[PDB]
Formats: structure tokens, sequence, C-alpha cells
DNA sequence: TAAGGACCCAGAT
DNA sequence: AATCTGGGTCCTT
């Protein structure tokens, strides 16, 4: 929720989370 | 460069120091002193709290080399110079 | 090159 | 009075 992605826009529970994501862009 | 806090929607400064103002929110501690097991928001207040075990003081005096583990004795101390 | 790591500091406990 | 909180900037791959 609070780890919002600043190109797709996915939201993320934790940061870990958000930075799993960072590497599918 | 900077960003906004979801949740106070205040801005934060600084390529990633988000997670860090976060944990303000939420309360997270994810930085655990080996030795006492205190649990911090930053790795850099973790940092600091170690000195206390090591007993390491990074901040040095040039006049006469006294070694101190906070600024402020430092600052305080350099009024005898 | 993100962002980790380091350190400073104004205000608060 | 000393030490802490939270937010700032610089450096270094
Ligand atoms: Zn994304
Ligand atoms: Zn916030
Ligand atoms: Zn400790
Ligand atoms: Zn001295």
């Amino acid at each position: 929720k609070p780890y919002l992605c600043q190109q797709c826009g996915a939201a993320f529970a934790h940061n870990y989370d958000l930075k799993n994501h960072m590497r599918v862009h | 460069h900077m960003q906004k806090c979801p949740i106070c929607e205040k801005v934060i400064q600084g390529a990633g120091k988000l997670p860090r103002h976060i944990r303000t929110h939420t309360g997270e501690k994810p930085y655990e002193c080996n030795i006492c097991k205190v649990r911090f928001t930053r790795q850099d207040k973790l940092k600091v709290h170690m000195r206390k075990h090591t007993g390491e003081k990074p901040y040095l005096c040039q006049q006469c080399g006294a070694a101190f583990a906070h600024n402020y004795d430092l600052k305080n101390h350099m009024r005898v110079h």
C-alpha cells in the first residue's frame, strides 16, 4: 500500500515488494 | 530528488529517503543491535549506538588528539583551545 | 546510476 | 544538559 512504484503505479505493502517489481521495467 | 509521503503528503528530500520517513508512521524497526538486541528504525542510528559497545571514538581533536564518540563532545572540548 | 552509507543539525525529550 | 528525533546534503560505486 504505502510503497508505490513511480513508473507503473502498482502498490506494494513492503519496501522489498516494491523493489522486487523495479526489475520488471 | 524528492517525493511526497503517501500517508501524510509531506515532501521528503533525497533519493532513497522515503522508507525511513514511512517508518516514522509504521514504527517498523528493521535494524537490531547484535549485542543488546535493541532495535532501530535507521541503519545510521544503529551505527552510532554500536559505539557504546565498541568504544570507538571517530571525532578527533586536531590540536591534542583527544578522541570522542559524539561531535558535540568534540565541540565542547575545543573550548580549551 | 539508484540508493546505500555517512554525517550534519534544529528542535525536542 | 546530554541525548535523542526526524529531516537535510554529499559521496561513491
Ligand atoms: Zn512498477
Ligand atoms: Zn509521512
Ligand atoms: Zn546495543
Ligand atoms: Zn584537543
